[PDB]
RNA sequence: AAUAUAUUAAUGUAUUGAUAACCCUUUGAACUUAAGCAUAUCAUUAAAAGGAGGAAAAGAAACUAACUAGGAUUUCUUUAGUAGCAGCGAGUGAACAAGAAAUAACCCUCCAUUGUAAUCCUUAAUUGGAGUUGUAAAUGGUUUAUUCUAUUAAUUAUUAUAGAGAAUAUAUUCGUUAUUAAUAGAAUAGAAUAAUGUACUUGAGUAGAGCUGCUUGGUAGUGCAGUUUGA
C-alpha cells in the first residue's frame, strides 16, 4: 500500500532538528492553552476570531430538543418521495389519478419554497407551509392541507 | 522507577543526575532514574492505549 | 422558534374510555376513617391546649384578628395553616 | 381501637399532661450514667412500628448527645495552608444526631445488633434518645421467619456504613431529576464512571 | 498558537482515567452460553415472554410503534385470564399503568387470543421432556417496520377532499 | 483477661487480630494552571481512620412529561464537550426521549373465630420460666432416572478420529487424539411417605418556616446539617 516516510528519519545527523540555533525549543513560550487574550495575545483574536468576549442574548435554562423539533425538504423533491414502483405506473398509465402524500409518514415536517416537477395536481399534508410553498404547489392545481 | 534517589547539586566535580542514597555497598553513589543510567527506566515506556485494529 | 409553530395546532382524535380498576393500591375505608375522627374530639377534652394556642385564644377575645393572623404565620410556615387553624380557635372563643 | 387513644395521647407534646410527665424523666435521667437499661419503651405506640415485638431477647436502652456543633482542634488556629479554608467555629456535623446516638451504644455492646430510634425528651445541655437492640444468637429469633433476616453476614454493624433509617437520610436517594446525583449507588460510584473516557476496539 | 485554527477544548484529565475493552470478544462467547444453558432446563417452554404494544411518548417519536412492558389487567379481563394464573403462563403483567383509550385495548385483547390459541399444556413434567417439539429462540410475536404507502385519488374530490 | 448478656462468687454464649485489588461511611491538603495573585482550578483527588462479602451498594414512584402519551433497580451506545456555571477570565459540565444486555415481586404496624394463649425458650421430665403493657413458627428426605463441574486411577494405532510438541542415535519412547472408572458437589424429573380454618392495620418532635455554614451544572434550595419554632 502507499506509504510516506516520517521526518524523522531525514533528520538524524543535523544538530538541532527543525527547530533553529538561536531560538531553541523549550517547554511553553507563552503560556499554557488560550492564555493572554487581552494582552499579549490580542492580535491574534482580533484577526480570526471577534465576538469571543462578552455577553449576548437570553438565557433559557434547559432547551428541550424534542419539542423544538423540524425537518424541512424543498418542493421540488416532493415526487422523489413516491416510492420506485407506484411513482412510475402515474408516469405511463395512469396519467389522470391524483396523488396524496403525507410528509409524516417519510419524516420531514416543514415544506419550503421550489418548483414541482411535473405539471398534475397533488394533494400535500404537513405542518406550515411557506408562503413560496402555498403558492407553487396551488399554481397546479393543488391543494395544501395542515396535518397532525 | 522503585527506588528513591535524588540529585546531590553542584559543587563537588561530579555530574546532576540523580545519585542513589544511603551506604554500605558498591551500589550507593550510581545514577538513577534516566534512559542513560544502567538500570534505569526507557524514556517514552510502551503501553496498551496503542490501536490494535483498523477498520475496512 | 416554538411560539409561530403552537398558534397553528391540530390533535389526532382518539377514542376515551374510562375504566376503574380492579385492585386499586389505596382502598379508602369508611369505618378506619370514623375511629380515628371520633377519638380526638374525645383526647382534646382531657388534656389542655399548647402555650402558644392559648394566647391566640385570649388575642381573639379581644377581636384582634388582624393582629393574631401575624401570630400565627410566625409560628407556623404557610398561610393555609393559619386559616386553618383561626377557624378552630374563633369556635372555642 | 385502643392503639389509636394511646398514640393520640403521646403526639401532642405540649399540653398539661405531657409537661407534666416529661418533667419528672429528666430528674430521674441525671442520676444515671451515659448509657443505662430500661424494660419497656417510654412511647409505646410509636416504637410498635418500628418493629418491636414483646418477645426475649429484644432489649433497649437510652443514650444522650450533647446538642451543639463540634470544634476544630488545631494548635492555635494555624491550618498551615491558603485564607479559602480557616474557617474553625460555624461547621456543622454531616449526620444527624439520632445517628451518632447509636454509634455510641452499638460500640460498647458488640454482642447485638441495632433497629432504630427515637426522641424522647431535651434539656439545656443534651438531648435524650433511646436504642432497640435485638440479640442475633438467642435461639428464639433464630427460628421465626420475622426476624430471620437480622443473622445474616452482611447485617453486622448497619450504624458503620449508614444503612439505618436515621443516617439514610443523608445521603440524599430518590426517583426524579432532583437526585440527579448519586444516580448510581453512592456519591463516589457516580462520579467515578461519569469522568473515565471509553477507550473501545475499533473506534 | 499562530495559524487559524478553531479554540481548542480538551479537559486536563481526559488521559489519566481511562478504561480499556480489551475484553470484548471474551465476553460475548460467555453471554450466549449461559443463555443457551438456560434453554434446556425449561425444555418445552420458550426462551422470552410475551410484551404488549405502546406508543412512544414526545411528537419527535409519535408515529411509531414498540414493544412496551406489560400488560394492565383490564385487558386479561376481556380475554379471560386472572393475574396469578397468567404469571404462571409466559406473560408479563404491569400495574402501575393507566388505561386511555379504545384503540389501544382492543388491540391488546386481540393479540392475547393468537398467544392462546398456540400454546398447549402437558399433565407433569414427565410427559412434557419425551415429547419433542421445537422450541422457540427469539422474541415472541415481534412487531415489524412498516411501509409508506400513497393513494391514488380521481380528479374530481380534490376541491372537496378532507 | 477486657466490654456486655443468661442462669444459679461460680458456669455457658458472642466480639477482639491479618489485608495493601474491587465496595460503603468519616476526615481532608499542597505542588501545579491562570504566562504575577488573593475568588477559581488541580479535587467531591493523594495520605489517614472506621466496617463487611465473593461480590458490595441500589431497588417496587409523595416519578417523567404536555404526547394519539410512557412505567422498580443496574450496565453499554447516543444525546454532548450541548443547556449551563465562572475575577463570564483560565476553565469546567448534567438529564428526558430513542436503540440494547437482564428481568420478580413481596412482608410488618388494627379488634386474626374471646365456645377459653390456640404461642415461645430450656429440661430425660408443665422441669423451670417468659408472656394479656399482646405471643401465634404447616412438613416428608426414602428411592429411581438424567445432566453439569472439580480431583484422582487405567487402555491407546505405526499406520493415521493420532503430521501439536519434547528426549536419545545421525527407529524407538512419553504424549497428542479418542475412550472408561472412582470420590465429592450441584440442578431437573418420576413414585411413595408427611402437611392445608378464621386476618378490613399504612408510619410525629416527623414534613415545613426564620437565622447560619458546606455541597451541586441548579442559576434567589439541587441536596444535607446545627439552633429556635413546629402542623
Ligand atoms: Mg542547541
Ligand atoms: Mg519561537
Ligand atoms: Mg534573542
Ligand atoms: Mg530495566
Ligand atoms: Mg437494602
Ligand atoms: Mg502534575
Ligand atoms: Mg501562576
Ligand atoms: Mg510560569
Ligand atoms: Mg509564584
Ligand atoms: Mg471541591
Ligand atoms: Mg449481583
Ligand atoms: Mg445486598
Ligand atoms: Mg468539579
Ligand atoms: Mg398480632
Ligand atoms: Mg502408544
Ligand atoms: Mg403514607
Amino acid at each position: 500500500m502507499l506509504k510516506h516516510v516520517k521526518k524523522t528519519r531525514k533528520l538524524r545527523g543535523h544538530v538541532s532538528h527543525g527547530h533553529g540555533r538561536v531560538g531553541k525549543h523549550r517547554k511553553h513560550s507563552g503560556g499554557r492553552g488560550i492564555c493572554g487574550g487581552l494582552k499579549h495575545m490580542k492580535t491574534w483574536f482580533q484577526k480570526y476570531h471577534p465576538d469571543y468576549f462578552g455577553k449576548r442574548g437570553h438565557r433559557i435554562y434547559h432547551r428541550k430538543k424534542n419539542d423544538e423539533w423540524a425537518r424541512w425538504i424543498s418542493a421540488a423533491k416532493l415526487w422523489s418521495l413516491i416510492p420506485k414502483e407506484t411513482r412510475y405506473e402515474l408516469i405511463d398509465k395512469q396519467q389522470e389519478g391524483v396523488p396524496v402524500i403525507n410528509c409524516r409518514d417519510f419524516g420531514y415536517h416543514v415544506v419550503v419554497g421550489g418548483e414541482l416537477s411535473l405539471d398534475r395536481p397533488v394533494v400535500v399534508k404537513a405542518r406550515k407551509f411557506t408562503e413560496d410553498a402555498k403558492e407553487q404547489i396551488e399554481k397546479v392545481g393543488g391543494k395544501w392541507i395542515i396535518c397532525p | 522507577m522503585q527506588h528513591s534517589a535524588v540529585s546531590w547539586g553542584t559543587g563537588r566535580a561530579i555530574a546532576r543526575c540523580p545519585r542513589i542514597g544511603g551506604g554500605g555497598s558498591r551500589r550507593s553513589g550510581q545514577g538513577a532514574f534516566a534512559n542513560f543510567c544502567r538500570k534505569g527506566r526507557m524514556a517514552h515506556p510502551t503501553t496498551t492505549m496503542r490501536r490494535w485494529c483498523r477498520k475496512i | 422558534m416554538r411560539r409561530g409553530l403552537k398558534k397553528t395546532q391540530v390533535h389526532h382524535q382518539v377514542t376515551k374510555i374510562d375504566i376503574p380498576k380492579i385492585m386499586p393500591k389505596y382502598k379508602k375505608n369508611s369505618k378506619r376513617i370514623e375511629e380515628k375522627k371520633f377519638a380526638r374530639s374525645l383526647v382534646r377534652e382531657i388534656s389542655g391546649y399548647a402555650p402558644y394556642e392559648s394566647k391566640a385564644i385570649s388575642i381573639l377575645k379581644l377581636k384582634d384578628i388582624a393582629r393574631a393572623t401575624i401570630f400565627l404565620k410566625r409560628r407556623l410556615g404557610s398561610n393555609k395553616r393559619t386559616q386553618k387553624k383561626i377557624k378552630e380557635l374563633q369556635i372555642a372563643a | 381501637a385502643a392503639a389509636d387513644y394511646i398514640r393520640e395521647i403521646q403526639k401532642a407534646k405540649q399540653s398539661d399532661i405531657m409537661r407534666y410527665l416529661l418533667r419528672l424523666r429528666v430528674c430521674e435521667y441525671r442520676q444515671r450514667g451515659e448509657v443505662f437499661r430500661v424494660e419497656r419503651p417510654t412511647f409505646l405506640q410509636r416504637a410498635r412500628t418500628l418493629g418491636y415485638r414483646n418477645k426475649e431477647g429484644v432489649l433497649c436502652y437510652i443514650a444522650r448527645v450533647k446538642k451543639g456543633n463540634r470544634k476544630r482542634e488545631y494548635n492555635n488556629g494555624n491550618t498551615r495552608g491558603k485564607c479559602k479554608n480557616a474557617r474553625i467555629h460555624q461547621i456543622t456535623p454531616a449526620v444527624r444526631h439520632q445517628a451518632t446516638a447509636e454509634q455510641i451504644v452499638g460500640k460498647r455492646h458488640p454482642n447485638l445488633r441495632v433497629l432504630n430510634s427515637y426522641w424522647v425528651n431535651q434539656d439545656l445541655v443534651y438531648k435524650y434518645f433511646e436504642v432497640i437492640m435485638v440479640d442475633p444468637f438467642h435461639n428464639a429469633i433464630r427460628n421465626d421467619p420475622k426476624l430471620n433476616w437480622i443473622c445474616k453476614g452482611v447485617m453486622k454493624h448497619r450504624e458503620c456504613r449508614g444503612l439505618t433509617s436515621a443516617s439514610k437520610k443523608s445521603r440524599g436517594l430518590g426517583h426524579g431529576i432532583k437526585y440527579n446525583n448519586t444516580i448510581g449507588g453512592s456519591v463516589r460510584a457516580c462520579w467515578k464512571r461519569n469522568v473515565t473516557t471509553s477507550l473501545r476496539r475499533f473506534r | 498558537m499562530k495559524n487559524n485554527h478553531i479554540l481548542p477544548n480538551n479537559h486536563r484529565n481526559a488521559m489519566k482515567r481511562v478504561k480499556e475493552w480489551h475484553n470484548q470478544p471474551s465476553r460475548a462467547q460467555r453471554r450466549a452460553k449461559t443463555r443457551s444453558s438456560k434453554a434446556k432446563v425449561l425444555y418445552p417452554a420458550p426462551l422470552k415472554k410475551l410484551c404488549p404494544i405502546v406508543r412512544c411518548p414526545t411528537i419527535r417519536y409519535n408515529k411509531k410503534q414498540r414493544l412496551g412492558k406489560g400488560f394492565t389487567p383490564e385487558e386479561l379481563k376481556e380475554a379471560g385470564l386472572e393475574v396469578n394464573y397468567a404469571r404462571r403462563i409466559g406473560i408479563r403483567v404491569d400495574n402501575r399503568r393507566r388505561n386511555m383509550n379504545k384503540e389501544t385495548l382492543d388491540l391488546n385483547a386481540q393479540r392475547l387470543k393468537e398467544y392462546l390459541s398456540k400454546i398447549t399444556i402437558f399433565k407433569n413434567g414427565k410427559e412434557a421432556k419425551e415429547s419433542g417439539v421445537k422450541q422457540h429462540l427469539g422474541r415472541i410475536m415481534p412487531v415489524h417496520k412498516m411501509t409508506p404507502k400513497v393513494e391514488i385519488i380521481k380528479k374530481a374530490e380534490v376541491a372537496s377532499y378532507e
